[PDB]
Parts: structure tokens; C-alpha cells; sequence
């Protein structure tokens, strides 16, 4: 319930700046925050926004993007591997750990939706774990998996007041 | 049933129009007489349509003017084959002398005469109770025969239904008020005989009445019957209902809108675009 | 105290008869106040004929554009039997006269008959305030609501869609004779005082109302009043480029009778399924 | 509001337009005869390419659309564009080129269209859902569709190409090969396909399944059955907004009553 | 069976790769939903007229 | 449903013409009885397969769906058979319509009710339900 | 009913020979509730002596159902064939109380039968009898149960009575007080339309009259 | 649209399509009313143009 008011708080903060530029810190907290919420749009735009400066200078938001660049592609693998690749600061290291877990749970879905029967070592590259783990995951939430052929199988598991508004509006 | 009499409730509305009829022409209201017919079946009474049957109300003595009635018969034989003459119909409160002498005439004509005694100028709540036959007491000397009250029962056909339905206040008071009041009504009769179930349950529990081992076994299958329909068919089923009939009010909510938008457009061209 | 619909008075009927104001203009009559004792005692005659026919005389006056109906009597059919029977309209004592005729249709709609408009057009050649009443005994049965016939003709000579369900057999006595008679709009009326009161009766019944079976009870109308509502959009838009009113006032009648079932349907499921879950 | 919507463009800040722009305009603000046209098409041109960067092609072509319909008889400029980008923005959403409404001014049709030739036969390309001939095309007019800024919007029509070919596969099957599949939407190869289709599914432009072990995808054509209690939410929401339309309908028309200049003439 | 489904005489199809006829005891009175097709595309064309009156 | 204990005696009031057999092993009176019996079974069940069916009216499947099949197409009996899962659908409720039935019979047991307490407490039930509604 | 005659005859027996008549009572067809006998002070007298477990089987029969003769076999006495079916057709009641679906599965658990026939024909028996109706299900497994009588009463569930009945009478009043607000919300607003509507055409006509001056 | 019929082209198989008639009147009723909608405020929105004289000269 807590992201809800931190994104905003960091959005009306680059609104109004003494001088027109907002703080390195705070344009972080901004990129990080949308990408955990899957806002592509307004990340891509976020990073135009940066002062050319700004990005020169810092060198973390030049990682924080490689891992916004990783999602736009939809390049799952990567999204774990550049989240790893780098150190963050301690400002936006839980929040980055956050986007890591979300997308553990985007690629859970979208196999569980899209895929009747997935081999397990690209399955394993989705969910980002290695394959030895991924073949112990799928049993505990029900999932068949096959031996001699190394196959997963996922599958998913005032009315009253409202109707007299009707007939009075048409009654007139 | 123990005496086995059923009124229709056509012959109520009968005589309800002869009074008002007869009390507008007249001015003030006057009492009426007329005649019950029916189907007799050894024990059952089975009141229906009944005739006017005018007769005399002269001064104070009711003349026999039967013969009228005897016209009446064979007219009213031949619309009726099954129908025969049972009693005869009265506008006022208790039972009167006039009434026991018209009765004594009319048991000339039948064997078994009825009397209803329909009062118009009641103020309480429950309908007037029709008819107040009798297998006439006979004593030593005098017959001074009374009436002995005995039940009736509102026993009614299909088409009788639908037409008392549509009568009563069904579908300035707007629609969705007249048709809401009915369901309240029913639902408050129902909610009264719940209660009155509960408080004789709650007697019994504290000991106000005795313990009788088979109403509250009924009524304790009454509370497991409670739960009507709950299955998973059933509420597919309502829901599909209430999409149907949303979708049918989002056609017709968009018909009104458009007409008012042509009724909108019909003034705006009229206003700016003199052409 | 309202009411004011009874004391028939003899000398304002017999100016409006003698005046004679529906010969000028063909549309004088529109309206028809028929009785509750008139509708009972009418569809129970149409009913105790089951699939047969069934016809009687309806009594009542003349108001300006409106005409009431007081009382109605049945006939015991062609024969001298009905002749007969006519002759108890003046033999008992009553002040109403006779307006028109009542006849049913057995599951033929509420259309009038080619024969049924010949018999209008006489009686009204020769007596000039009739009506003919066309009431439907099954269809009232099987959907629950009364439906009313009032069809008053045209003249001779001269030139100037509610329930069209008529499958295949007699809709084609339907198009022929379409604009031979205009219908009327049926207005009820309660005296009030004594009926109203004893309108409790039918709270008396109390079962039927809690559980009605709406919505499938008369599906077939609802269905039939949007395939009559489709074309009356249809010729609605052909004049736009007042009919579009009429197919609003239409559309909002019908989905008033749905949501008022849906409404019934939802105070049933809060009464009884929702109660010791 | 133009104004609001040009500095959300400059500086790529398009959240705080969005509460601008959600809102159907009623009625100009005439302040003092200030207001003209230019300021009407700049809202409806800049907030319609403030939608597009944020992938919302339903309401920019809405967007785009009021600009074009704007009465004119002098070319604008502003018009030229947005009819430019109505029609990418139509092959995006849509499959084809939305049609204008009739009361579009005569000089849209006569002297923008005719300006605008490079975007008409790239729907007319389009349409014969073949996507080689569709890039041959964008590279012999690069120079065109650069110059006029708005490259990136038909390399989306080049994608949505492919969207739209294996859409049209649903219409007529119901397990496809990746390899046939490929082979008929030219994605040259069936990783490639792979890729297409599970995108579509995570996007839910598609209703598929993907099952490796055979190297087939099935389409799933089960959408929803209009029967959950979600439905009937929806149908609540859309029958409010009717209500609300014709609330101000009917205000809109009691003021007419109540004019003066009105029942005068009538 | 051919000859008598296309003759209209058995209402019925055939399931070639079961060796199935399964008949047609189905279609319902669902005409209410034929009916509201009829109201939709009227109503989709009304909306047109209105708005496009004259100009 | 009538079993085989309670048919003996009657075969023996029965004619001799009466117990000739219909080419099937069969006697006439023991073939209007299972006829009798799946149109009673027809009450007692939505939907019967044809091994119960057969373990219910004796004759276990080479005739049992025959004779559902043959009371079928002449108006004796309503319903369709399922060939290939083997069942023979009855009749079934459209739940909607068992609801209102459903609250009649319950509407029905509170009238019901109602008299058992006027009869058996005539005095305690008159001043009970006139202070209820006040 | 025919437990009225039953009880004439056990009024003044006790012992053995009040014993003997219980089980022709548990025997005799169309007696499914023997509360009154119950109550009788010649059979509670039973609970002194050898006789107490008799007393349990008339208890059992009036409360209980065949799975808790099967915990208390032992001690109860042996049961004829019809007083099994008997206590077996009470078993449906109770479930049928509870549900008005009954699996098959749970029916054949606590009637101790080993296959569906046989559980099918008791059934098709119970709803001769008219203690249960309802209609067989094969293809679902289900016993759908329309009406089941009341089985006995004790004084322990008369609170679980008024209960359920205070329940229901709550539930028809707050659907009367919704019913009441939205009859007055209507009103309300057919009456706030009607004013609007007679503004506007005061308004215009009183232009017209300020026009034709 | 000659045929109404699916290839499954895995077991080579034509299956007839058998259109569900309650799903697509839904989805062309809610399709024609988001077009109203849209209409609606669209002319609406064409009503204040007319109403205050905008155009371009
Ligand atoms: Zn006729």
C-alpha cells in the first residue's frame, strides 16, 4: 500500500524545482518506481527528460536504464541479469528488489496463461531461477512436469437502488 | 373444509357496483337485495355470478316480487347451463327482522337459501364475512329461526385472478411506487405470519401454551427448508437474468438519449443557423 | 370523493346524442374507460369458452371524446336465442343503454375479422355509438396481463402493429383489413370507496405476487414488443431524413415491465436465498 | 489548455495533461474574442500526439479527428499534421483508415489530401497485408515521413501489420504450426513466431495458447460468456455515462427554451 | 445420411473422425437475442441520422 | 416400480392366451411391466445409464435402451438417449422455474402452519396477531 | 397418525411389556416420529435398570441416525431388517435437512452400502414411503431433495428455531425499509422533474407575455 | 464467410464453427453503444464550435 503515495511524492517533486531541475537522487527513485509498476511509456519518457548533465555525471541512472531497456524488449533473462549485473544506492535498492519479485511474478502468469506445455529450460529463464530449482517449484503449486523428456505442463487452477435509478430516469 | 362454502370473488365486485349504482341514482345509499347462484355438489356451496333480482323495498316490508326472479331464471339458463339458484345477496351490517322474513320467502323457491350480508360502510381492516346461513332452528310454538354464522372460503379461477391482479394497483405516482407498494404489501403479510410463527415458538419455549411435539417440528422443518435454491446452477441462472435485463435497459436508456438529442438538435437549428 | 363516473344523467346524454358531434370528424372517439366489473365479467366469459368463441354485449355511455363502459352481459351463442337475450338490456333496471359488443379471438391476436370489421361498420352505420372489444383469453393466461381489443371502424368510402404474433395462419386477414379501424387507448377506472376497499382480496392471495415467475411468464410479448419497436425505429428514422416520441415512449414501457421483473426477481433472492447461508 | 498540452510536449511530462484531457470539452471560452481557431486545433492536435507517446490510439484518434472537422477555408498547418497522423493512428488501432465524418470542410478533401500522398498509399499498401511491399515503401519515402517528424509511428504500422495477419489467422484456425505460421505472416522463422504470438497473449490482443512439445499454437476463441457478476458491472458503468449524456443534453436544450432570441423566431 | 441431411429431412451432423450423428434436439426459443440485433442495428443507424440531420 | 415378488399371484388369474411369449423369452406380462417400470423410473430419475438401468428392471443393456428408445418416438415417455456416454436423459428442472415452486411449497408450510396453532390455541392466537401490527 | 394408537396401549405398561411393544412401534410403517411416546413417563422410567439401552434405541430412532448405531452397536440391542431400513430412510432426512443436495459418495458413507444399486432402490423406496421427495441424479452423483419432513424435536434446538425465524423476520424488514426509500427516492424525483418542466414553461410564456406588449 | 468452419491443422481435422448467439448480440450491443457515446460527444463537442463561430479564415 506504501508505493502508492512514494510515486507520487517523487512525481509532484520534479513539477515544481528552485530552479527548474529536479535533484539526481530523487530522478532514481522516479525511474525505479516506474518500472516496478510496468509504466514503460512515462520511463522512456523519464529518460529524455534527464539533463544530458545530469546523466553524464551520475553514473547510476545510466544502469537503472540498462535494466528499463531490458523490460521494453520484454527480454526476461536480461531483466534478472542487469538487476544483478550492478550495485544500486540504499535509497532505492528495496524498491529495485521489489521490481526483481514483480518480475517473478509476470513470468509466472504468463506461463501459467500463455503456454499448455513449456520445455523447463526456457521455463527457467522466465522465472529467472536455475534449472535444477524450477523443477522443484512447479510440483509444490501442482504443476506436472515429465521425466525422459525435461517438458513442463502448466496449467491455471445496492442493486435494488441501482434499479429504480433505471426506471426513473426513463419515466422521467 | 368443514361446512364447504367458497365465494368468488366476482359476486363481492357485483354487489359492490349495485350499491354505488343504486346509491348514485338514489342519492343516499339504499339497502339491495339479489341472488346468489352457484354449483352444489351434496357438501360444497361454490358461489358465483350473481343477478339483481330488485324486487320491492316498500316502506318498511319486502314485497314478493319473485316472479321477476322467475323471468330472470330461464334468461340466465341459458348462459349458465350448470348454474342453479343458491341464496341471495344483502347490503347492511347485523341481521335484521326484514332480512328473517325475506328468507322466509325465499325458502318458497329453495330448499337451502344462503344470505349474504356484504357491508359497504365497514372501517376494519378484515372483509366483511359474506354470508350468514343457517339450517334454521325450529322450538316448540314460534320457529324463530336464526342465522348460525359459518365459515367461507375465497376459492377463485385463473381468469378471476388475473382480473382482480389488474384491477388492484399494478403495472403522478410514478410506476416504480405501484409497483414496489404491492411487494411491500406481500411481503409485510408474510413477515406478519413469520412473526406470529415465532412468538407461538417463543411460548412454547417459555410455557405460556403447551408443548405441542408436531408445530414446532414443522416449524423446525419450515427453518431448514429456508435456504430456497442456493445452488451454483441457480445463481448462473440470475445472473444471466440480470445481464439480460441490463442489457435491455442499456437499449432504451440509449433509445431516450437519442431522442433527446433530437429533440436538442431540433431546437439548436432553429436558434443559430437560421437556413 | 372523486367517483362522479356514475348517476347517469339523462338529459346530458340525450344532448350528446341528439347533437351528434362524431359525424363532423371521423377521429372524435379515442379513449376507453372500461369497468372493473366489465373486464371480470368479460374475461371470464372468454375464458369459460376455453378455445372456442365466445361473444356478449357491453353497456355503458358516451363523454365527450371518452367512452365508458359500466356493465357487460354475455349471449348465450345466430339462432332467435340471441335476439332473445338482446332484450335484457331494456328489460331490467338499469339507466346505461348499450355502447358495443365484446367478442374474444382464442389465440389469434387482438385483430379484427374482415366479418368482425363488416358487423363494426353497420352498427355503426345504424347505431351510432358502438365499440368492439377483441380481447385475447389465452394470451392474457399465459402472460398474465390483460390485453385490450377496443377497434373502433372507419366509415365507408373513406381513407385517412401492437400485437402482431399471429405466426403464419391469420396474418394475412391481418394486412388486407389494417386500415379499416383505428384502436383506442384503454384507460381503467376505479370508482373507488366501496371497490377500493374491497380491493384487499387480492392481497389476500399474497403467494402468487412472491413468487410471480416473471420474465419467462412473457418472454413472447417482450420479444414481440422490440421486433414491433425495431421497425418503429426504422420508419422513425425514415422521417427524420413525432414517431421517434412513440418508439421512445414504447422502448420505455418495455424495459420499465423488464426491470420492474428483474426488481421482483432481486427482492425475491434477498428474501428467501439470502437467509441462513 | 493548448498552451498546458505544448508544455507537456516540450518537456515529455504527459501525466499531468492527462486530467486535461480525459474530460469531453462543453462549450469555448470566448474570453473577450480572444479565442480562435488556432487554439482549438492546437488542443486537439497537440493533446492527440500526447496520447500517441502514451500508446492511447483510441482517444488520439479522437483527437485527431475534431482538428480535421474543424470548419475551415484557409490551409493550416496544424490541420495538414494531424490529418498526417490520423492516418497512422487509424492503421494502428485499427486495420484501415477511419472514415471522416460528412461534415468535414470541403478544403480537408481537396487541398490537404492532396498533400498528403505518402500516408495514402501507405494505407493503400496496407491493405493488401503484405508486409515487404509496406517497408519498401517506408524506405522509398524515409525522406517524407523524417521530414515531417513523425518517424516511429509507421514503423508501428509495420508491426501492427504483423499483428493484424496473425489476428486474421484465428478467423480460420484453430491449431497453426509456429513453422506454418510463420510462413504465412512472413516472420521467417518460428522462434520468430513464438515471440509474436506470446507478446500478443501478455498484451491480450490474441487469445492463444503456445505448446512447445508439438511446436503448435492453438487459438482459444472463449473471450467470456456474459454471464459474471463483473458484467453486469460493466454494463452499469457504460448505462451512467448514457445517463449523464443525457442529463446535459436535456440542460443544454432547456437553455434554448428559456433564450430570448428563441420562441421569437419560432 | 449425407442425402437426407442435405435434403433437410434429418436434422442432424455428422462426426466423421468418431462416427457420430449427433442430432439437433437444441436452438431454443432464443429469438429474444435475434430480437435485440434487430434493436442494436436500428438504434446504429438512428444515432447517424440524428446527428448528421443536415449538417 | 413393481418388482417380481408381488407378480407371481397375478400370472396365476391370468387367461392362458395371457402368458404366451413374445419371441424374446419374455411373457407378455413381464413386458408391459418393465414398460411400467421405466416410465415410473422416468419420475424417480433425471438421468439413468443403461448397466443401472438394466440392474434396476432386470434385461441389463441389449434391451433396456431399446424399449427407452421404443416408448420414445410414440408419446409414451419424454425424453432423448445419449448413445455414446450411455445415458437416458428424463427430464430436467430450468432452476428458475424450481425456484418459485420452491417459495410457493414454503409460502404453503407457513399458511399451513398457521391453522395447526389457531386450531390447537384458539384464545392465545385472536389477541396475538391484532397488537403485532400496533 | 398411527403412533396416536400406539400410545393408548403402552399408557399403563412398564418392563418387558412396555419393551416388547417399543420395537413393534419401531417396526410398524408410517411412524417416523416418536415424540410423544418419548414423553411418556412409562418409557423414561426405562433409564433405571436393564432397560436403559432400550431406551437409547427409542432415542436413537427420535435423534440420532445409523452412523451413531454404528459407534454404539454393541450396546444397543439387535435391530430387525425393517427397523434398519427404517433408521436408514431417517439418515436420508437428516442429510436432506442439511443440504438439498446430497452426494452420492456421502450417502453411501454413512448407509454402510457397498454399491450404487443398492443405494439407489433405498432411496427409490424412501420417497414411496413420502418422508422425501425428490429426484435421482446419476450423471452428477446427487440426490436432489425438494421437501423433507420434520424429523424429531428436542429441547435443546428450539433456540436454533427462533433463531432461523428472527432471522428471517429481519430480513423481511430491512426489505420492507429498502422498499419504503426507494418508493420516496422515486417520488422524490418524479416530483423534482415535474417542477423543472413547469419552470421552464412558466419562463417561456412569460417571455411571450413581456413579447406582446 | 461461404464457410463457417475452423482447420485444426494438426491432426488435419475441419471442425464447424457453431456461433454463440447470447455472446455476440452482447458484444455488437456494448460495440454500438461505445460508438454512440462517442458520436454523442463528439457533436456535442461540434455544438460549442458552431455556437461560438470558430473557424479558420
Ligand atoms: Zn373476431
Amino acid at each position: 500500500f506504501s508505493f502508492k503515495k512514494l510515486l507520487d511524492q517523487c512525481e509532484n517533486q520534479e513539477l515544481e524545482a528552485p530552479g527548474g531541475i529536479a535533484t539526481p537522487p530523487v530522478y532514481g527513485q522516479l525511474l525505479a518506481l516506474y518500472l516496478l509498476h510496468n509504466d514503460m511509456n512515462n520511463a522512456r519518457y523519464l529518460w529524455k527528460r534527464i539533463p544530458p548533465a545530469i546523466k553524464s555525471a551520475n553514473s547510476e541512472l545510466g544502469g537503472i536504464w540498462s535494466v528499463g531497456q531490458r523490460i521494453w524488449q520484454r527480454d526476461f533473462p536480461g531483466i534478472y541479469t542487469t538487476i544483478n549485473a550492478h550495485q544500486w544506492s540504499e535509497t532505492v535498492q528495496p524498491i529495485m528488489e521489489a521490481l526483481r519479485d514483480a518480475t517473478r511474478r509476470r513470468a509466472f502468469a504468463l506461463v501459467s496463461q500463455a503456454y499448455t506445455s513449456i520445455i523447463a529450460d526456457d521455463f527457467a529463464a522466465f522465472v529467472g531461477l536455475p534449472v535444477e530449482e524450477a523443477v522443484k517449484g512447479i510440483l509444490e503449486q501442482g504443476w506436472q512436469a515429465d521425466s525422459t523428456t525435461r517438458m513442463v505442463l502448466p496449467r491455471k487452477p445496492q442493486q435494488l437502488a441501482r434499479l429504480t435509478d433505471y426506471v426513473a430516469f426513463l419515466e422521467n | 373444509g368443514s361446512v364447504s362454502v367458497a365465494l368468488h370473488p366476482l359476486v363481492i365486485l357485483n354487489i359492490s357496483d349495485h350499491w354505488i349504482r343504486m346509491r348514485s341514482q338514489e342519492g343516499r345509499p339504499v339497502q339491495v337485495i339479489g341472488a346468489l347462484i352457484g354449483k352444489q355438489e351434496g357438501r360444497n356451496i361454490e358461489v358465483m355470478n350473481s343477478f339483481e333480482l330488485l324486487s320491492h323495498t316498500v316502506e318498511e316490508k319486502i314485497i314478493i316480487d319473485k316472479e321477476y326472479y322467475y323471468t330472470k331464471e330461464e334468461q340466465f339458463k341459458q348462459v349458465f347451463k350448470e348454474l342453479e339458484f343458491l341464496g341471495w345477496y344483502t347490503t347492511g351490517g347485523p341481521p335484521d327482522p326484514s332480512d328473517i322474513h325475506v328468507h322466509k320467502q325465499v325458502c318458497e323457491i329453495i330448499e337451502s337459501p344462503l344470505f349474504l350480508k356484504l357491508n359497504p360502510m365497514t372501517k376494519h381492516t378484515d372483509l366483511p364475512v359474506s354470508v350468514f346461513e343457517s339450517v334454521i332452528d325450529i322450538i316448540n310454538g314460534e320457529a324463530t329461526m336464526l342465522f348460525a354464522e359459518l365459515t367461507y372460503t375465497l376459492a377463485t379461477e385463473e381468469a378471476e385472478r388475473i382480473g382482480v391482479d389488474h384491477v388492484a394497483r399494478m403495472t403522478e405516482n410514478s410506476t416504480v411506487a405501484e409497483h414496489l407498494i404491492a411487494q411491500h404489501s406481500a411481503i409485510k403479510m408474510l413477515h406478519s405470519r413469520v412473526k406470529l410463527i415465532l412468538e407461538y415458538v417463543k411460548a412454547s419455549e417459555a410455557g405460556e401454551v403447551p408443548f405441542n411435539h408436531e408445530i414446532l417440528r414443522e416449524a423446525y422443518a419450515l427453518c431448514h427448508c429456508l435456504p430456497v435454491l442456493s445452488t451454483d446452477k441457480f445463481k448462473t441462472d440470475f445472473y444471466d437474468q440480470c445481464n439480460d435485463v441490463g442489457l435491455m435497459a442499456y437499449l432504451g436508456t440509449i433509445t431516450k438519449t437519442c431522442n433527446t438529442m433530437n429533440q436538442f438538435v431540433n431546437k439548436f437549428n432553429v436558434l443559430y443557423d437560421r437556413q | 370523493s372523486i367517483d362522479e363516473i356514475y348517476k347517469y344523467d339523462k338529459k346530458q346524454q340525450q344532448e350528446i346524442l341528439a347533437a351528434k358531434p362524431w359525424t363532423k370528424d371521423h377521429h372524435y372517439f379515442k379513449y376507453c374507460k372500461i369497468s372493473a366489473l366489465a373486464l371480470l365479467k368479460m374475461v371470464m366469459h372468454a375464458r369459460s369458452g376455453g378455445n372456442l368463441e365466445v361473444m356478449g354485449l357491453m353497456l355503458g355511455k358516451v363523454d365527450g371524446e371518452t367512452m365508458i363502459i359500466m356493465d357487460s352481459f354475455a349471449l348465450p351463442v345466430a339462432y332467435e336465442y340471441m335476439a332473445a337475450y338482446i332484450e335484457n338490456a331494456k328489460q331490467v333496471g338499469r339507466l346505461e343503454n348499450a355502447i358495443g359488443w365484446y367478442h374474444s379471438h382464442p389465440g389469434y391476436g387482438c385483430w379484427l375479422s374482415g366479418i368482425d370489421v363488416s358487423t363494426q361498420m353497420l352498427n355503426q352505420q345504424f347505431q351510432e355509438p358502438f365499440v368492439a372489444v377483441v380481447i385475447d383469453p389465452t394470451r392474457t393466461i399465459s402472460a398474465g396481463k390483460v390485453n385490450l381489443g377496443a377497434f373502433r371502424t372507419y366509415p365507408k368510402g373513406y381513407k385517412p402493429s401492437e400485437y402482431q404474433t399471429i405466426p403464419l395462419n391469420k396474418i394475412e386477414d391481418f394486412g388486407v383489413h389494417c386500415k379499416q379501424y383505428y384502436a383506442l387507448e384503454v384507460s381503467y377506472f376505479k370508482s373507488s370507496l366501496d371497490r377500493k376497499l374491497l380491493e384487499l382480496l387480492w392481497n389476500k392471495y399474497w403467494v402468487n405476487t412472491l413468487s410471480s415467475s416473471s420474465l419467462l411468464t412473457n418472454a413472447d410479448y417482450t420479444t414481440g414488443q422490440v421486433f414491433d419497436l425495431s421497425e418503429k425505429l426504422e420508419q422513425s428514422e425514415a422521417q427524420l431524413g413525432d414517431k421517434l416520441a412513440k418508439a421512445t415512449r414504447d422502448s420505455c414501457k418495455t424495459t420499465i415491465e423488464a426491470i420492474h421483473g428483474l426488481m421482483s426477481q432481486v427482492i425475491k433472492d434477498k428474501l428467501f436465498n439470502q437467509i441462513n447461508i | 489548455h493548448a498552451d498546458l498540452c505544448q508544455l507537456c510536449l516540450l518537456a515529455k511530462c504527459f501525466k499531468p495533461a492527462l486530467p486535461y484531457l480525459d474530460v469531453d470539452m462543453m462549450d469555448i471560452c470566448k474570453e473577450n474574442g480572444a479565442y480562435d481557431a488556432k487554439h482549438f486545433l492546437c488542443y486537439y492536435y497537440y493533446g492527440g500526439m500526447i496520447y500517441t507517446g502514451l500508446k492511447n490510439f483510441e482517444r488520439a484518434l479522437y483527437f485527431y479527428e475534431q482538428a480535421i472537422t474543424t470548419p475551415a477555408m484557409a490551409v493550416s498547418h496544424i490541420m495538414l499534421e494531424s490529418y498526417k497522423k490520423y492516418i497512422l493512428v487509424s492503421l494502428i488501432l485499427l486495420g484501415k483508415v477511419q472514415q471522416l465524418p460528412k461534415y468535414t470542410s470541403q478544403i480537408v478533401g481537396r487541398f490537404i489530401k492532396p498533400l498528403s500522398n505518402a500516408y495514402h498509399e501507405l494505407a493503400q499498401v496496407y491493405s493488401t497485408n503484405n508486409p515487404s511491399e509496406l517497408r519498401n515503401l517506408v524506405n522509398k519515402h524515409s525522406e517524407t515521413f523524417t521530414r515531417d517528424n513523425n518517424m516511429g509511428l509507421v514503423k508501428q504500422c509495420l508491426s501492427s501489420l504483423y499483428k493484424k495477419n496473425i489476428q486474421r489467422l484465428t478467423k480460420t484456425f484453430l491449431t497453426l504450426s509456429l513453422q506454418d505460421m510463420a510462413s504465412r505472416v512472413q516472420l521467417s522463422g518460428p522462434q520468430e513466431a513464438e515471440k509474436y504470438v506470446l507478446h500478443m497473449i501478455e498484451d491480450g490482443e490474441i487469445f492463444a495458447s503456445i505448446n512447445q512439445k508439438d511446436g503448435m499454437v492453438s487459438f482459444h476463441d472463449n473471450p467470456e460468456k456474459y454471464n459474471n457478476p463483473a458484467m453486469l458491472h460493466n454494463i452499469d458503468q457504460e448505462m451512467l455515462k448514457c445517463i449523464e449524456l443525457d442529463e446535459r443534453l436535456k440542460a443544454m436544450d432547456q437553455e434554448i427554451t428559456v433564450n430570448p432570441q428563441f420562441v421569437q423566431k419560432s | 445420411l449425407v442425402q437426407c441431411i442435405l435434403d433437410n429431412t434429418i436434422h442432424g451432423r455428422i462426426d466423421q473422425v468418431n462416427q457420430l450423428l449427433e442430432l439437433d434436439h437444441q436452438k431454443r426459443g432464443g429469438a429474444r437475442y435475434t430480437a435485440l440485433d434487430k434493436w442494436t442495428n436500428q438504434l446504429n443507424s438512428l444515432n447517424q441520422a440524428v446527428v448528421s440531420k443536415l449538417a | 416400480i413393481i418388482r417380481g415378488n408381488q407378480l407371481q399371484e397375478f400370472a396365476a388369474m391370468l387367461m392362458p392366451h395371457q402368458k404366451a411369449t413374445t419371441a424374446d423369452g419374455s411373457s407378455i406380462l413381464d413386458r408391459a411391466v418393465i414398460e411400467h417400470n421405466l416410465l415410473s423410473a422416468s419420475k424417480l430419475y433425471n438421468n439413468i445409464t443403461f448397466e443401472e438401468l438394466g440392474a434396476l428392471l432386470e434385461i441389463p443393456a441389449a434391451k433396456a435402451e431399446k424399449i427407452a428408445s421404443q416408448m420414445i418416438t410414440e408419446g409414451r415417455m419424454n425424453g432423448f438417449i445419449d448413445q455414446i456416454d450411455g445415458i437416458v436423459h428424463f427430464e430436467t428442472r430450468e432452476a428458475l422455474p424450481t425456484w418459485d415452486k420452491q417459495i410457493q411449497s414454503l409460502c404453503f408450510q407457513v399458511n399451513n402452519l398457521l391453522e395447526k396453532i389457531s386450531q390447537t390455541a384458539p384464545e392465545w392466537t385472536a389477541q396475538a396477531m391484532e397488537a403485532q401490527m400496533a | 397418525n398411527l403412533l396416536e394408537q400406539f400410545i393408548l396401549l403402552a399408557k399403563g405398561t412398564s418392563g418387558s411389556a412396555l419393551t416388547a411393544l417399543i420395537s413393534q412401534v419401531l417396526e410398524a410403517p408410517g411412524v417416523y416420529v416418536f415424540g410423544e411416546l418419548l414423553e411418556l413417563a412409562n418409557v423414561q422410567e426405562l433409564a433405571e435398570g436393564a432397560n436403559a439401552a432400550y431406551l437409547q434405541l427409542l432415542n436413537l430412532f427420535a435423534y440420532g441416525t445409523y452412523p451413531d448405531y454404528i459407534a454404539n452397536k454393541e450396546s444397543l440391542p439387535e435391530l430387525s431388517t425393517a427397523q434398519q431400513n427404517k433408521l436408514k430412510h431417517l439418515t436420508i432426512v437428516s442429510l436432506a435437512s442439511r443440504m438439498k443436495c446430497i452426494p452420492y459418495s456421502v450417502l453411501l458413507k454413512d448407509l454402510e452400502m457397498r454399491n450404487l444399486r443398492e443405494l439407489e432402490d433405498l432411496i427409490i423406496e424412501a420417497v414411496y414411503t413420502d418422508i422425501i421427495q425428490g429426484k435421482l441424479d446419476q450423471r452428477n452423483q446427487l440426490l436432489e431433495v425438494d421437501f423433507c419432513i420434520g424429523r424429531d424435536i428436542r429441547k435443546k434446538d428450539i433456540n436454533n428455531i427462533v433463531k432461523t425465524l428472527h432471522e428471517w423476520c429481519d430480513g423481511c424488514e430491512a426489505v420492507l425499509l429498502g422498499i419504503e426509500q426507494q418508493v420516496l427516492r422515486a417520488n422524490q424525483y418524479k416530483e423534482n422533474h415535474n417542477r423543472t418542466q413547469q419552470q421552464v414553461e412558466a419562463e417561456v410564456t412569460n417571455i411571450k407575455k413581456t413579447l406582446k406588449a | 464467410g461461404l464457410i463457417s468452419a475452423r482447420v485444426d491443422s494438426h491432426s488435419k481435422i475441419l471442425y464447424a464453427r457453431d456461433v454463440d448467439q447470447r455472446s455476440t448480440t452482447f458484444e455488437k450491443s456494448l460495440l454500438m453503444g461505445k460508438e454512440f457515446q462517442r458520436r454523442a460527444k463528439a457533436m456535442m463537442l461540434r455544438a460549442a464550435v458552431l455556437r461560438n463561430q470558430i473557424h479558420v479564415k
